[PDB]
């Protein structure tokens, strides 16, 4: 009664992955340098000491 | 048994507003695209030798 043919099974796994990304950057760089005669304007102290 | 694989990648880097113009935009962007596919299978077949 025990020894009989058995069944068979088919198993299928499925792994799925999805990715998205976005990036944005804005930047600014500016400078000035002016002199008037005994009067100056700059962006640092070494700047004013150089334009002399 | 077997194993099946598939993959797709896309990427763009552009100038914030110009890289979207209809025909001129291609002057303001880099575009990258890649796709791969793979498949593996295993078979077996027995036979009784009948002399």
């Amino acid at each position: 009664s025990l020894d009989i043919p058995v069944k068979q099974v088919q198993i299928e796994a499925r792994i799925v992955t999805v990715k998205e990304g976005n990036l944005e950057e804005l930047g600014v760089r500016w400078g000035v340098m002016s002199t008037n005669g005994s009067h100056s304007v700059g962006g640092s102290i070494e700047s004013n000491l150089w334009q002399k | 048994g077997g194993i099946f694989q598939h993959s797709i990648n896309n990427s763009v880097d552009k100038v914030p507003l110009l890289g979207d113009l209809p025909v001129l935009g291609a002057l303001f962007r880099r575009t990258y695209e890649q796709m791969g596919k793979s498949e593996l299978l295993i078979f077996v077949t027995p036979k009784v030798v009948i002399q």
